[PDB]
């Protein structure tokens, strides 16, 4: 759970490759004494990992401890879908800039229900007469809410990135 | 007053969103205690204010409505909900602000907050700046020097609220007074079937493809969207006097009553209007003219009194757009007394409801005058 | 009269199925009439009108090099509607394959394939398309106002109306007697390309009205659309294909005016499967456009094909505004150079088949540098049904402010580049000048207030007399 | 019946059990209960033009108020209004 | 009235057939056809079939 397999730059041939699992936070010296060395300090071969995001094989461990703070800062419904938010954003820092703009529809599951929420519950367009209340198109209004703003659909609800 | 500094808005402002809720059980009947509150009128019926992630509205923050609306503000009145759009605007600082001041000072910016044009959200606009502030009086006597004007604005807003309240009181008492007095008349007060007072007329409508019959002219063309008003002097459309060639309309005299027969009723009170000009009206309504046995205001207010039963008299007639027919509208019998007790009692009742509503000598138009002078005296705030 | 024959078209073609089925048959018969009349007026311009099968192959190579179709023999439309009401159907199914002989050179052809045989039974087919050909024959078209009926019939209820297209044309065309013109990604019809030669037969022809379009059934009606308007032939083409995935022409050339009308946010799954991060056009942006918002991919493709002299005039839905950092950096690259010059707002709806408004980007590699964010909400006469017309001498005010960077209130103006990098790169907030604000006077309002208090209180006390139970 | 008819829970879920039993119960022997419908005469329904179902629709949502409470509230709110309007009139300094 | 449904076994006691797009009282006449001297019919209708 949110861990790495970080050893080693020594043994490029990887004869009985070592270094199993380290959760966060991470010491340099504890991992270095866990995995040894190649008589000098070149380590953190990030071979395997298990993270909600993507990281390269040459990333410094300080950047991993930097990113872990911002990842663990967020609530679980954000942390369950960090790659889905990364499909619109570009970094965890940029997500941390706008981490209150994202509106979460746990109740709504598809665009019909999003339109029905914005019309029936909120009254964003105005009051709804009851004889009109059944005769309102939701699909075309849902398509125009899709083409106006930016909506992302996940398993839990619908994420709405607002400006 | 003399030391006014333009401080940014978000310097002393905390903005947040409403928390997670289930504020809608699938029945929201009036018997419960919290009011469901939205924009426009901030009152829908009762809900229960516990175990639903409630914010319950502590001591006076303000809110915003809405996505795409961006105009309506509210003081949290006693303890209410957070219903689906009540994104909270309040204050970090609590010794300079007294954020009913900045609630009032949202009416120092309707200038840029009047044009909501595109699909749009204005978060940075209220988030940044600006507002004139009596700083450098933090936190000594700023509330003390604005105490004068907030006493003024509190009592004037209180004036407006109580005038709306007493207008409701006058209308409520007068609606009971219509049903107590002037009714059950005896004896022996004569009984007149409707339409026997005078031959009422049907309607009539031209085409709308005919441009020369719709573009110009001088006859008041009364549509039911013009209706719902009292003492009708003109209309929205000044239809052609030649257009009666293909209208099936009838020229009616200058002391008539206009009354709709299409789907405003089946739920509520029917419209009724004194019409003062010779006019023509569409298929969607009718006009009644009386004759020789009456005073015309007695027919007007008798139909206005008996509206609560002639909505019932031909009530259903199918569940369609159709409504009260010609028959049971026509075949209702009303009290018509001796002659001197027409113009006497309607002299009281006309005198009452000309004091109530509109437009000459009417109370809510006076309330609108007061709102205009109140917003102008809010433009007479400490800008100096 | 114009609207007489327009009403003749609007009545005398509609029988007896959906319009998007006999669309092809009516327009194919009208197009066949135009080929017939054009080729007859070519060979008869000395009065040997009633022809004969003696056709002169050494002469019948020259219009195949010139008009690209020696159209017929005694096999025109004029020889066919008199000899109509006869077995059989597929004389014209051969006599479409024969004017598409035309292999040399520059075919722009394989074209009349939309007209078919259905129908249910073959004599019913004979009678129905004989009625079609006779009704096309029964028109009072004479001799040069031909394509107006085509532009009317393509405008059905179900398309980029003529005044907005005229505005897009006039924006991209001033102070430019140059070459070439004009390119179009996702042309749709040939409507918005056509307002060049509606004016620009004046000085010379320049080069071909280029274009690229996706949907083949729209591609056919587009290729006949700028064929009917007496436009010459050789470079005046449209190539079928998607502009993003299959771009051409890269080789030819940096243009001097481009127009378009891209659809709203069509999907394209390109990022990042091929080398479009290191391609010729998306690489200076630093990123590709996201997975369902294709529009700034169209504007990057637009600024690809433009020289150091011309200017781009494209449209957008107004929603492509900030939309996260992936769109913010595209707007950043646009404003980082002096690429973007002028945005224009227009009023909703103004469209067949949508709801929302539009915006118009005017790009140039041409410097002052400031961004006149010239808006309009009204007027914009959107009152007459549905939102028509931006009339003549009504867009002239729009062009008139556009002339030299003027600053007029109740309307927009120039901004500072430092102001628009201070704000987060928006469109089009400034200025929105201050309508509907009116204030009253002290003494009139308060005298009205006090006199209505006097009248209201004497009426309330008289009510209190009349409150007898 | 118009209510109840529990038409509240989405969509109109559900006329429950022991809820249609009232409907069957009045149906048993021809009873006549207000706020609800009743029998008619055959002569009345041939007098009317054979409708469904106008009678009875018994008279809900009608409430009347007492004179003296309303008029005492009216006069006290006028006293509050007039002292606040004269307070405005002192405070109407230009 | 294309076949002999004006003189059939079930629509003839009505005196007329149901009109050309409102089938519902044809269903209720078909309903009262197939019923004895003891049983009872229970059918539904849209409420619009009122006077028409």
């Amino acid at each position: 759970d949110m861990q790495v397999y970080i050893a080693n730059l020594g043994k490029y041939n990887e004869g009985e490759l070592v270094g199993a699992w380290f959760t966060f936070p991470i010491d340099f010296e504890e991992v270095k004494e866990k995995i040894g060395l190649n008589d000098e300090y070149e380590e953190y071969a990030i071979h395997d990992y298990e993270l909600p995001f993507t990281v390269d094989e040459y990333t410094s461990i300080g950047e991993l401890n930097r990113l872990w703070e911002m990842v663990s800062e967020l609530p679980e419904e954000l942390q369950s879908e960090l790659s889905a938010l990364l499909t619109h954003f570009s970094s965890i820092e940029e997500l941390s800039e706008h981490q209150e703009d994202i509106i979460i529809h746990s109740d709504c599951d598809d665009m019909y229900d999003v339109a029905r929420y914005y019309i029936e519950e909120t009254g964003a367009l105005g009051e709804v007469p009851a004889s009109l209340q059944n005769y309102i198109d939701y699909q075309a209004y849902g398509r125009d809410l899709d083409l106006s703003g930016t909506f992302i659909s996940t398993n839990h609800g619908i994420f709405e990135i607002v400006y | 007053g003399v030391e006014v500094e333009w401080l940014p808005l978000g310097e002393i402002t905390k903005y947040e969103q409403p928390t997670k809720y289930l504020v809608k059980a699938k029945d929201y009947h009036d018997t419960y205690t919290i009011p469901v509150l939205t924009a426009g009128k901030t009152f829908i019926l009762g809900y229960t204010n516990e175990t639903h992630g409630i914010y319950q509205a502590s001591k006076a923050p303000v809110i915003i409505f809405d996505d795409f609306t961006t105009a309506n503000k509210w003081v949290d009145f006693d303890f209410k909900a957070k219903s689906s759009a009540m994104k909270m605007v309040t204050s970090c600082d609590d010794n300079k602000t007294l954020l009913k001041y900045v609630y009032y000072w949202l009416n120092t910016l309707p200038s840029e907050f009047a044009e909501g044009d595109h699909k749009r959200q204005w978060i940075s606009n209220y988030s940044q700046k600006k507002i004139p502030i009596p700083c450098p009086d933090n936190p000594e006597k700023s509330l003390a020097i604005q105490s004068e004007i907030v006493r003024i604005l509190d009592k004037f807003t209180a004036l407006t609220a109580e005038l709306t309240a007493e207008l409701n009181m006058r209308k409520k008492q007068y609606n009971y007074y219509r049903d107590q007095l002037l009714s059950f008349k005896e004896g022996e007060v004569e009984w007149k079937t409707l339409g026997e007072i005078g031959k009422w007329y049907g309607g009539g409508t031209p085409s709308k493809n005919k441009i020369e019959f719709w573009e110009n002219g001088s006859i008041p063309w009364i549509s039911p969207k013009d209706m719902g008003r009292t003492l009708v002097d003109s209309s929205e459309d000044y239809i052609t006097e030649e257009a009666v060639l293909h209208s099936s309309t009838k020229l009616i005299p200058a002391n008539s009553i206009a009354i709709v027969v299409r789907s405003s009723i089946l739920d509520k009170v029917l419209p009724s209007a004194l019409i003062k000009v010779p006019a023509t009206l569409n298929q969607d309504m009718k006009a009644v003219i009386p004759h020789e046995n009456i005073l015309v205001k007695y027919i007007y207010h008798m139909i206005g009194s008996r509206g609560s039963d002639i909505l019932r008299a031909a009530k259903k007639t199918g569940g369609s757009v159709a409504s009260i027919d010609s028959k049971k509208l026509f075949s209702f019998k009303i009290p018509v007394p001796n002659i001197n007790e027409q113009q006497r009692i309607v002299e009281i009742l006309d005198k009452f409801d000309t004091l109530t509503n509109s437009i000459t000598e009417g109370l809510p138009r006076e309330i609108e005058l007061r709102q205009k002078q109140y917003e102008y005296y809010r433009d007479l705030l400490f800008s100096f | 009269e114009l609207h007489r024959q327009i009403w003749q078209i609007a009545n005398d073609v509609r029988g007896s199925v959906d319009g998007w089925d006999f669309k092809q048959y009516v327009l194919g018969a009208l197009f066949y009439r135009f080929i017939s009349e054009n080729f007859s007026s070519y060979i008869e311009a000395t009065d040997d009108i009633k022809d004969d099968a003696i056709k002169t192959k050494g002469y019948f190579i020259y219009p195949s090099q010139l008009f690209c179709n020696v159209a017929a023999k005694a096999n025109t439309n004029d020889r066919l509607n008199a000899d109509l009401n006869s077995i059989f159907v597929a004389i014209e199914s051969s006599a479409y394959g024969y004017p598409s002989e035309a292999d040399i050179k520059g075919l722009f052809a394989d074209f009349d394939t939309t007209s078919n045989r259905l129908g249910n039974t073959v004599k019913d087919k004979n009678a129905r398309l004989a009625a079609v050909l006779k009704g096309v024959e029964g028109l009072k078209l004479g001799i040069d106002l031909f394509g107006d009926a085509y532009e009317f019939l393509i405008s059905n209820y179900a398309f980029t109306p003529q005044h907005v297209s005229k505005l897009i044309a006039q924006l991209a065309m001033h102070g430019q007697t140059h070459v070439n013109k004009i390119y179009d990604p996702a042309a749709g019809s040939g409507s918005l390309l056509l307002q060049a030669k509606k004016q620009f037969d004046n000085h010379i022809i320049e080069e071909g009205f280029f274009g690229q379009e996706i949907n083949h059934t729209t591609y056919n009606l587009a290729r006949m659309n700028m064929f009917l308007h007496n436009i010459n032939y050789d470079k005046f083409d449209i190539k079928l294909g998607n502009t993003l995935t299959e771009p051409h022409f890269r080789d030819e050339k940096p243009f001097d005016a481009i127009v378009s009308n891209p659809p709203y946010s069509v999907k394209w799954i390109g990022s990042d499967d091929p080398t479009l991060i290191n391609d010729e056009r998306f690489a200076p942006a630093g990123v590709l456009a996201p997975k369902s918002k294709a529009d700034f991919a169209f504007v990057l493709h637009a600024l690809n094909y433009l020289s150091a002299k011309g200017r781009a005039a494209i449209v957008c839905f107004p929603g492509i505004f900030y939309r996260g950092g992936a769109e913010q950096k595209i707007r950043q690259y646009l404003v980082d150079n002096n690429y973007v010059e002028t945005v224009i707002s227009l009023a909703p709806n103004l469209f067949f088949g949508t709801t929302i408004a539009v915006n118009i980007l005017v790009l140039s590699k041409h410097k002052t540098d400031t961004n006149v964010q010239f808006i309009d909400a009204s007027e914009l006469f959107k009152k007459e049904t549905n939102n028509n017309i931006l009339t003549d001498a009504h867009i002239e005010q729009i062009m008139q402010v556009f002339a030299s960077k003027e600053d007029v209130a109740h309307l927009a103006k120039s901004v500072a580049f430092e102001t628009v990098v201070a704000n987060d790169y928006n469109l089009s907030v400034s200025s929105y000048v201050e309508a509907k604000d009116n204030r009253e006077i002290i003494d009139i309002a308060e005298l009205n207030a006090e006199l209505k208090t006097t009248v209201s209180k004497i009426d309330q006390l008289r009510k209190d007399i009349d409150a007898i139970v």
